[PDB]
């Protein structure tokens, strides 16, 4: 019945001290039925990074569809497009299908290659961009994540202690919620480098 | 009625040629001078204001037009052609970019739109093409200040610095002499001013001329305070005042 | 230019006429109608003998009660024959009958003026007349045997005997002495062999002219070559015998 | 629904189809093969609504054997699946949705390794192991989690498909009538006439 | 919420004779409880030799008599003037009644007239096209009361050779026009004494190969 | 309604009834409930009378044009194919029908393909449709072997629509019997249930529960 | 009416030729000459700007070489509006075809499209053809390295090395003496540079008037590179091979 | 002259003429003879009708419209098969709409507005054929003369096609007479066959030659050909 | 919008642009087709305008319709890629609606048809092609052979060739080819194949190509080897006389 719930799946970004941190689960289900455990949510153009949960069929097409349209933007701008673009990007995308729209709760992460800033934003289905400076969570499990977030938060993190709060706020909220779970992956952000690691939890 | 004319008006003659093409750009070398000169620091473009009358008033006919706030243009040959590749120009950088980007377009994409527009005339069915070559002068974060003409076939190019019209051969020449890299804002004003001069025949003074700078952002021409990343247009018209300010030390 | 349905100052409509034309350089086809049936027969004429004549097909089936036979550029008379048999079928699908073969005649003949770049009355989206002339010949049981000519103007004639192609003007000068109201089937299909002989620039055998027929009984049937040789050398015979 | 199983195993992927077709109150038909041949090394199996299982397969399928007719080349199973995967996302949002669920099983001769696709009429696509459509994944992953290994032989394969159909035929409400096997891999595809007691 | 059909009542009769047939209808029109009026023709000579019958939502009856009696006219003019036969008009209303497939015109229609080779002819239709020729048949209100009695008077059913022990059924020995009409006459007074929607008149169109004759009788107006 | 069509040595049998109903209320007993495609191919009815009706007769005067245009017999797969894609076309709008197509081409031999509203199409060997379907089924599963003669196959079919006839509220009136054979279908009369049942009461004596 | 100022750009002259394509070509002739040239470890591309200025702005400029693609891009020869509307629709059907089936499109697919496009304006709607020519250079997982070349009546072929635009006759002639199919790519630029630059119209061959792309596969990476020379590069590459 | 501005129907010539029209004008003149008269009880159509061959049938050339209207031709026989179709549908709908028959009037301004469309736009082209248009109605009998121009007249009698002329002056000789021909069809009928005999010249009217049509008072518009019009030659 | 009537009778009765249509197929390179008794074979001639060329990718003359059948064209290339699209689409459409592939006579209708549909719609003109189709119906071993142009028109040949100096290489194979006794060899068939070309592309071992179609979607083309060495053999046939 409801869209958003029969695939399950969470995502959570926070930012930290020049960097970010983007995370997602791994399941894909079917109602009560888990079908895959490798379903990533995240994904990247150029620096910039897209989580997207909601019915996957949607979050797949919507991966090829920014695919798409960030690789024409860098053929005739001549520059990979920014955090900040990005996010007005997706935002019109969405609200584009206003009356038709895709089922999804997308979230971007990523730093400005030229200020050097960190940046993160979500939406709801038809557009609506949030931009909170601390975090966005978005998922089958949001009210849990927006739980964690709230309370392991802390400003200018360091990217080695960014990612224990944000895989300890992931983690706990994913064991909350019967459509969450089953394996996570977390992306440590930097100017420079990216780093990615799978997280060990509960396989139930 | 309903427009039959769904053939190409513009076609290619034995020898190569786009006649309706060559033609347009004719009518471009009748039009009065105008011309475009990049600093380090901004963009200068002028022209001479024509006026068809005494009784005319000369000022609600802008042959300089903003684009975007960081956008301006400026032409030569057939006025009403211009007038309405400006409203186009506006509202393709509202409708394939800022409504989509929430940011307006860097001045080679604009400059991209606009061409296609004009390069559309030159084979779509019943027109013909516009009389007309456009002095585009603009900046963007990632590219700086830039240049660029556009003519009546679609093409486009950047500049250091050029002039097109009437007497553009020999205010090309004129201005290879004085184009250096280094050229303050108001050193390429001052180059504009020289320049046009040579293209005047009458009164030569701050009614007669028409001229803006593409320069730093002006907060005082924004509209409203309290949002420190909104700075302003960096699109600004030189007052008639300004003008003759500079002609003085001429 | 000039308009592809324009007048001329004598009236008549310039790419209808410049049509009879074309259809005046195709192979001759002829048409002869009997109480007992009516006999249709054409020139296959190839262009090179390694062109497999039976291949040439200028003699086709309406329905079972319907055929008819080509003249001019061939090519134009397929989707003639696809709207014909579309029509034919669809009467029968509606009236649970045999469409009458003047009514057939009168469907194919509403295609032929449908060309024009614009013109008002409708929306004939065709550039150019046909450039074929059709020789429709069937049984219906109001009427019985027919025989109609149907030319690109859209009109269609209602004739005992005719002959459409290169060797027309001669070939129904000679149907005129031929035909009379008591012919016989046979004697038709070799008064047909005979008048296509006498045009034909090549010596007329099984293999560069075909004949068909369509009587009540067994319906529209195009014979085999070996059926047309025979009637060929009885020609000769009866021919030699005086 | 009908049953739709498939497994990868080391140098091929297994499709295993229930036969039969059932209306109402009457089993219609107890040896329908439910499968598609979409090129020499990419195999279909689908499930779903009356008409459209069928519709769709046979739309899939004419389409393929055109790109291979143009391009003179088997396009690879990743590929097929991505084609068919935007022709079901297509259909969901359309009038009328095509309601099918399809197993895809190829072998990428450019890669020398099997591959299975799953993808439900939403156009949910996804790669495994082993897969299944309806009611059938609900006995049958358990079994599969248990018994599976990624180095297992074409013959070990058949074994545990056995196990799963043993097990369907034991627990499921509905006769489906048996299965029809077939395997794909770098030499084509075969049918395992053989399963009605393997 | 607007409904668009309607039911007017009415009852209509055909049966066939060996070289006539004969079409007959109540002249009662009615909604729900009253009488809308006590003589509106039912029963149409539509050209040709052929007469028909629409029965139940008037006003769809009305638009397809219409429609058909317009298809034989321009069947003389793009045919030239050929007769339309009885099977051919079938066939015709066939398309004109699944040509609504999705709006169904709502009526029972019944034709009658002779076919090619002189014999007595009833074509029945389904309200989207389905038909079947028959020996007899009753449509509209009353069909459920009169169909039983002409199985038994018309075709003998259920009736077999006294003494034979049910063994050697009656024999189909054909009826004439006057024997018809009785049956005919009879069918309308028991309708009229059992259905609420019968009554008022009984209009009988005869047809042989002399073209249509018409008869007229009263019903009880209760 | 009860439809049936079956393969076997001799080629095919195809047997229906010919009542038709509208609720509880018997519209007819004379109903023809197989159309004469053309001199090689049958086609059964089930379901909407009209929509059945329609449908196959414009079934027909499009396997003639395929005759006409490529100069050969349609084959049963093809004429099967072209009712079951248009009835596609019109999925969900409410269309209603059972149909078998039966045929015997050279190039297929005896070919049966059942056809519904839904969009199935399936070939076999054996098909029963309508509301009596499971009755003469009964029948025909346990009498039937791919080497029956004409005779005994004609009678099986006949029996098993009997059956039908005789359980099913809703079939009903007369049996209407076909053989196909490659030169073309063969009729076998009609069989008023009214005789049809005594008379194989009394020669069979089966129907032992109804008394006599 | 309005047929008597319609050119009829699409018909056949008594010999069957079409008008349009023919002048089209005639215009292409006179534009700056591309030359590309295929080996074995990678392709060149190089172009000669028609028409400069002391003043133009040669970093930003681009009127030659554009990428379609990471794995494909094109030289052009004509009128450069006209190209920029085929090198975009190329664009799109790249992007369409990798959202189709999750590949990079094979570079002969994407080839026959554009020219497909172009034949189109050669046979209905009554437009002028576009000015254009262009040397496509792609490589892709089937064929490798690839060179195409296509005209605007829509035909299409490949080569081993080509040019497009003034001077074909000379250069191809160039060409087929010094070309060898065991030539490597820093072999294949200097084949290119020195072939223009002894059919350029002008005085000599200048950084300023010249635009290089190459297709390589760098061997440290295992991926294929597209590198657009920047003018500084240019420059280099004009020392190095000796024509300072 | 002339050449330059008989392009199309769209252009005027410097002295205010439509070429084109004209030029379907003559079409009509090429075209077989046909005769109209009428008293106050019925309308009468003879018509002469042309064989290509001696082995071809004679082209009809009157058509019926409604069970009270009808037409002949003269010149293009197609473009008299499209105006005559549109006139049928014309009186079909004045009945399924209105329930009333179309008066001859009407029809013949409906039939002047279709053709005058044909004569102001481009791409089309002028009817080629000309019609008399017979018939009964709730004002007498009615007799119109059609042109491809667009203009349409109502007389007492009239004729159209090659020698038109000769019946025309002996019609407008006779006209005292005929048009009292009342309440008797053969005479008006033999009034009609005599006017057209007088544009006759290559032979005599003969049995399959000849056409007749008559509409009136107690008289369907009903058509007679060969058998039926020996009594009248 | 665009329905300009470009194919229109003369006053003579002829249709220009679809006589023009026909120089430009004269213009075309060479092709020819030969059946044997169980085969068909397709020759072409390759230009020799510029040599630098990547055989492996340019665009081949014989194009595979379905796996059944082939087909060769003379003219202008760019418009033969129309066609040939268009009947592999056909080709697809027609298994997916009649469950069996079709005739190579159905094949050849459908292509002409679109081709004479081009010489009688408004805006468009005439398709500069002349095509050859071979293979071999489902289930059937009797060759079969047809050639269109672009008037619409096709038929069946024991052998035909179109394109430049197909004049010339009519006349061999008319005086070459005999009916009672085709080329009753793969190998016999493609020599005479090869004979008809030698007669005008003049010494072209690589100006050459050829494709053989055998029954049951059975489609190869040869090699230059393959080919150089019936060309040589011939070559003797020459000279030992």
């Amino acid at each position: 019945s409801d869209p958003s719930s029969i695939n399950g799946g969470i995502v959570v970004a926070m930012t930290g001290k020049d960097c970010v941190a983007i995370a997602c689960d791994l399941r894909l289900g079917s109602q009560s039925l888990g079908v895959s455990n490798k379903f990533e949510k995240i994904f990247h153009y150029g620096h910039v990074f897209l989580g997207i949960t909601g019915l996957a069929t949607d979050v797949t097409t919507l991966n090829e569809m920014f695919r798409y349209k960030t690789n024409l933007y860098k053929l005739k701008e001549e520059r990979a497009i920014e955090p900040e673009t990005f996010t007005q990007l997706v935002s019109s995308s969405l609200y584009e299908r206003r009356f038709g729209p895709y089922f999804v709760g997308p979230v971007v992460a990523g730093i400005n290659s030229k200020s050097g800033k960190p940046f993160i934003a979500g939406f709801d289905l038809i557009g609506c961009i949030d931009e909170a400076k601390d975090f966005i969570v978005s998922g089958t499990a949001s009210d849990q994540l927006f739980g964690m977030c709230e309370s392991l938060y802390e400003p200018n993190l360091e990217p080695e202690d960014l990612f224990e709060t944000i895989s300890q706020a992931l983690l706990n909220a994913a064991d909350r919620d019967a459509l969450s779970g089953w394996g996570a992956v977390v992306y440590i952000i930097k100017k420079d480098e990216v780093v990615k690691r799978y997280l060990k939890m509960r396989q139930d | 009625m309903t427009d039959r004319y769904s053939f190409s008006l513009t076609t290619f003659s034995p020898s190569g040629k786009l006649g309706q093409i060559d033609y347009a750009l004719t009518a471009v070398k009748q039009g009065v001078t105008s011309l475009g000169i990049k600093a380090t620091n901004g963009v200068v473009i002028a022209t001479e204001k024509k006026s068809s009358s005494p009784l005319a008033m000369s000022e609600t006919l802008s042959k300089v037009s903003l684009l975007t706030p960081d956008i301006g243009a400026v032409y030569s040959g057939m006025g009403p052609d211009y007038r309405v590749l400006v409203d186009k120009s506006r509202k393709v950088a509202h409708t394939s970019y800022k409504r989509i980007y929430g940011e307006y377009p860097p001045t080679k994409l604009l400059v991209s739109e606009v061409a296609k527009i004009m390069q559309e005339a030159t084979q779509s069915g019943g027109v013909r093409p516009f009389g007309v070559s456009l002095l585009i002068a603009g900046h963007d974060e990632f590219n700086g200040f830039s240049l660029y003409q556009v003519d009546p076939s679609g093409s486009y190019f950047p500049w250091k610095a050029t002039a097109i019209g009437k007497g553009s051969v020999a205010a090309k020449t004129f201005l290879e002499k004085r184009w250096n890299d280094e050229l303050e804002l108001e050193d390429a004003i001052h180059i504009a001013l020289l320049t046009l001069k040579e293209s005047v025949e009458g009164e030569f003074n701050g009614d007669t001329i028409e001229l803006a700078i593409i320069g730093d952002e002006n907060p005082d021409l924004l509209g409203y305070t309290g949002i420190p990343t909104d700075k302003g247009p960096r699109f600004r018209k030189l007052t008639s005042q300004e003008i003759n300010d500079r002609l003085e030390a001429l | 230019d000039r308009g592809v349905s324009t007048f001329s100052p004598e009236g008549r409509l310039f790419q209808v006429e410049y049509s009879l034309e074309a259809i005046k350089l195709g192979s001759t086809a002829i048409g002869i109608a009997t109480k007992e049936g009516v006999v249709l027969g054409v020139e296959k004429r190839a262009t090179s003998p390694l062109l497999e004549s039976d291949s040439i097909e200028k003699i086709v089936e309406i329905d079972r009660h319907i055929g008819c036979a080509m003249s001019g550029l061939t090519a134009d008379a397929r989707s003639m024959i696809e709207h014909a048999r579309t029509a034919a079928v669809t009467h029968n699908l509606y009236y649970d009958e045999d469409i009458n073969v003047e009514s057939l005649t009168q469907s194919v003949c509403d295609l032929a003026l449908r060309f024009g770049e614009g013109a008002s009355g409708e929306e004939r989206l065709m550039s150019r007349p046909f450039g074929v002339a059709l020789l429709i010949a069937g049984h219906d049981a109001d009427d019985g045997y027919q025989l109609f000519h149907a030319e690109p103007s859209g009109t269609f004639y209602r004739y005992n005997a005719k002959a459409i192609g290169s060797g027309s003007e001669g070939a129904q000068a000679e149907l005129l002495n031929e035909w009379h109201s008591s012919l016989t089937l046979k004697e038709a299909e070799l008064l047909v062999l005979k008048i296509l002989k006498q045009v034909m620039e090549e010596k007329l055998d099984e293999n560069n002219a075909q004949l068909s027929c369509i009587t009540k009984q067994d319906g529209f049937k195009i014979y085999d070559n070996e059926k047309t040789a025979e009637l060929i050398k009885e020609l000769k015979e009866k021919e030699a015998a005086e | 629904m009908d049953i739709i199983l498939g497994i990868r195993v080391q140098d091929s992927v297994i499709l295993a189809s229930s036969k039969a077709v059932t209306r109402g109150i009457s089993v219609l038909k107890d040896s329908d093969d439910k499968t598609r041949q979409l090129s020499p090394h990419t195999l279909m199996s689908f499930a779903g609504e009356a008409g459209d299982t069928v519709q769709f397969a046979e739309y899939i399928q004419a389409n393929i054997q055109l790109y291979s007719i143009r391009e003179d080349y088997e396009l690879s199973p990743q590929a097929v699946s991505s084609f068919v995967r935007q022709e079901l996302a297509k259909s969901i949002r359309s009038r009328r949705p095509y309601q099918v669920n399809v197993l895809i099983g190829g072998y990428d001769k450019k890669k020398n390794k099997p591959e299975l696709y799953q993808i439900d009429y939403l156009g949910t696509k996804v790669e495994l192991p082993y897969g299944a459509h309806g009611y059938s994944g609900f006995y049958t992953f358990s079994l599969l989690d248990h018994h599976y290994r990624p180095d297992m032989t074409t013959e070990e394969g058949l074994d545990l498909l056995k196990l799963c159909v043993q097990e369907l035929e034991k627990r499921m409400p509905m006769d489906f009538k048996g299965v029809i096997v077939k395997i794909v891999d770098k030499d084509g595809i075969r049918q395992v006439d053989d399963f009605q007691a393997q | 919420q607007f409904n668009p059909y309607g039911d007017n009542g009415g009852t209509i009769l055909g049966i066939a004779g060996e070289d006539f047939a004969v079409l007959a209808g109540d002249t009662r029109n009615i909604t729900d409880y009253s009488i809308n009026s006590r003589y509106e023709p039912k029963v149409f000579d539509c050209g040709d030799n052929i007469v028909m019958s629409a029965n139940g939502f008037a006003a769809d009856g009305d638009a397809l008599v219409k429609r058909f009696k317009n298809s034989v006219k321009w069947y003389h003019f793009d045919h030239n003037d050929k007769k339309l036969s009885i099977n051919s008009a079938a066939r015709n209303i066939q398309h004109l009644l699944y040509g609504k497939r999705f709006f169904p015109y709502y009526v029972h229609t019944i034709i009658a007239g002779l076919d090619e080779d002189g014999k007595g002819a009833v074509y029945s239709f389904d309200p989207v096209g389905s038909y079947e020729r028959e020996q007899c048949r009753a449509g509209g209100a009353a069909a459920s009361l009169i169909m039983p009695f002409l199985d038994n008077q018309v075709n003998f059913k259920n009736q077999y050779e006294p003494g034979t022990n049910g063994k050697v059924k009656k024999p189909l020995k054909y009826l004439s026009v006057e024997e018809v009409i009785k049956l005919v006459r009879d069918s309308f007074t028991s309708a009229t004494e059992r259905h609420i929607q019968v009554g008022d008149g009984l209009e009988i169109l005869i047809v042989t190969k002399d073209g249509v004759r018409k008869e007229f009788y009263e019903l009880k107006r209760d | 309604t009860t439809t049936l069509a079956f393969r076997f040595q001799g080629g095919i049998i195809v047997a229906v009834d010919s009542r038709a109903t509208a609720g509880n209320w018997v519209a007819s007993q004379t109903v023809k409930k197989v159309i004469e495609i053309n001199p090689f191919l049958l086609g059964t009815m089930a379901g909407g009378a009209a929509d059945c009706q329609f449908w196959e007769t414009w079934l027909g005067s499009q396997c003639r044009l395929h005759e006409l245009r490529e100069k050969e017999r349609i084959s049963v797969a093809a004429a099967s194919k072209i009712l079951s894609n248009l009835v596609y076309q019109y999925k969900g709008a409410g269309l209603s029908m059972g149909t078998m197509i039966c045929g015997y081409t050279r190039k297929e031999g005896p070919t049966i393909y059942y056809v519904d509203s839904d969009g199935t199409r399936l070939k076999g060997d054996i098909f029963c449709v309508g509301s009596g379907q499971t009755f003469a089924y009964g029948v025909l599963d346990s009498n039937y072997k791919w080497d029956l003669s004409v005779e005994d196959a004609l009678y099986l079919g006949k029996r098993s629509i009997l059956a039908a006839a005789h359980r099913d509220a809703y079939s009903g009136g007369s049996v209407n019997l076909y053989h196909v054979t490659e030169d073309g279908w063969i009729y076998h009369g009609n069989h008023d249930v009214g005789e049809l049942f005594w008379k194989v009461k009394e020669e069979e004596g089966s129907f032992n529960n109804v008394i006599g | 009416g309005s047929r008597r100022y319609d050119s009829r750009t699409t018909i056949f002259s008594p010999e069957g030729r079409l008008y349009q394509v023919e002048y089209a070509l005639e215009s292409i002739s006179h534009a700056g000459t591309a030359i590309g040239i295929m080996a074995s470890d990678g392709i060149v591309l190089a172009a000669e700007r028609k028409v400069t200025s002391t003043l133009l702005e040669q970093d930003t400029s681009t009127e030659k070489l554009y990428k379609l693609n990471d794995k494909i891009a094109v030289a052009v020869a004509g009128l450069t509006a006209d190209a920029e509307i085929l090198i975009n629709t190329a664009r799109i059907h790249a992007q369409n075809y990798l959202k189709t089936y999750n590949e990079d499109i094979p570079v002969e697919i994407l080839v026959r499209r554009l020219s497909d496009i172009k034949q189109g304006y050669t046979q209905h709607g009554g437009l002028r053809p576009f000015g254009v020519s262009f040397i496509y250079a792609g490589y892709d997982d089937r064929y490798g390295y690839q060179l195409y070349t296509s005209n605007p009546s829509g035909n299409y072929t490949g080569w081993k090395a080509i040019s497009v635009g003034a001077n074909t006759s000379a250069a191809q002639t160039l060409l087929q003496m010094d070309y060898k199919d065991d030539m490597k790519v820093d072999d294949a630029i200097e084949l290119a540079l020195k072939t223009l630059s002894k059919t350029t119209d002008s005085s000599a061959l200048t950084y300023d008037r010249l635009e290089f792309a190459t297709i390589r596969k760098g061997a440290n990476d295992g991926e294929v590179y597209q590198k657009i020379f920047k003018p500084q590069e240019i420059k280099d590459i004009l020392v190095k091979t000796g024509i300072t | 002259f002339r050449n330059n501005y008989d392009g199309d129907t769209v252009t005027f010539s410097p002295t205010g003429r439509l070429f084109q029209v004209e030029y379907a004008l003559e079409a009509i003149k090429q075209g077989s003879v046909t005769v109209g008269l009428r008293s106050n009880t019925h309308a009468v159509l003879v018509a002469l009708k042309r064989n290509a061959d001696e082995l071809s049938s004679y082209q009809k050339k009157i058509i019926k419209c409604d069970e009270h209207m009808g037409l002949s031709l003269a010149g293009l026989a197609p473009d008299a098969r499209v105006l005559s179709n549109y006139l049928r549908q014309q009186c079909n709908y004045s009945s399924l709409v209105f329930n009333r028959k179309l008066a001859v009037e009407r029809a013949g301004h409906l039939l002047c507005d279709k053709a005058q469309k044909n004569t102001q736009s481009y791409g089309g082209r002028p009817y080629g054929v000309g019609l008399l248009i017979i018939g009964y109605d709730k004002s007498g009998a009615h007799l119109l003369e059609f042109q491809p121009s667009g203009n349409v007249t109502e007389l007492y009698g009239t004729a159209i096609g090659a020698r038109s002329q000769g019946a025309k002056t002996y019609l407008e000789r006779t006209l005292d007479t005929f048009i009292k021909i009342d309440g008797n069809p053969d005479e008006l009928i033999k009034a009609g066959v005599e006017a057209i005999s007088q544009s006759l010249r290559d032979e005599s009217l003969t049995v399959d030659n000849l056409s007749i049509a008559i509409v009136g008072k107690d008289t369907p518009f009903t058509i007679y050909d060969g058998e039926a019009v020996a009594k009248y030659i | 919008g665009y329905d300009r009537a470009l194919s229109i009778f003369s006053p003579d009765g002829h249709i220009f642009q679809v006589e023009y249509a026909l120089e430009a197929v004269k213009r075309g390179t060479c092709a020819v087709g030969v059946k044997g008794k169980n085969c068909v074979v397709l020759g072409c001639e390759r230009r020799s305008t510029l040599k630098l060329q990547d055989t492996r990718i340019t665009p081949s003359k014989v194009s595979k319709i379905d796996s059944h059948v082939v087909l060769s064209f003379s003219g202008l290339n760019a418009d033969s890629r129309i066609l040939i699209e268009k009947a592999r689409v056909e080709a697809q459409s027609h298994r997916l609606t009649l469950e069996d592939p079709v005739t190579v006579e159905y094949l050849t209708r459908y292509v002409a048809g679109v081709q004479q549909r081009y010489t009688q719609s408004g805006g468009v003109r005439p398709f500069g092609v002349s095509t050859l189709i071979a293979g071999f119906d489902p289930r059937d071993d009797e060759p079969k052979l047809y050639q269109t142009e672009p008037s619409g028109i096709y038929s069946s040949w024991s052998a035909q060739t179109i394109g430049r100096n197909s004049k010339t290489v009519r006349e061999f194979l008319e005086k070459n080819y005999d009916r009672k006794e085709p080329p009753a060899t793969v190998e016999e068939c493609v020599k005479l194949t090869v004979r008809s070309l030698l007669e005008v592309v003049q010494t072209g071992a690589k100006n050459i190509e050829i494709t053989v179609v055998k029954p049951d979607s059975d489609i190869v083309a040869l090699s230059s080897e393959e080919i150089n060495q019936y060309v040589t053999q011939i070559e003797q046939e020459k000279q030992e006389q």
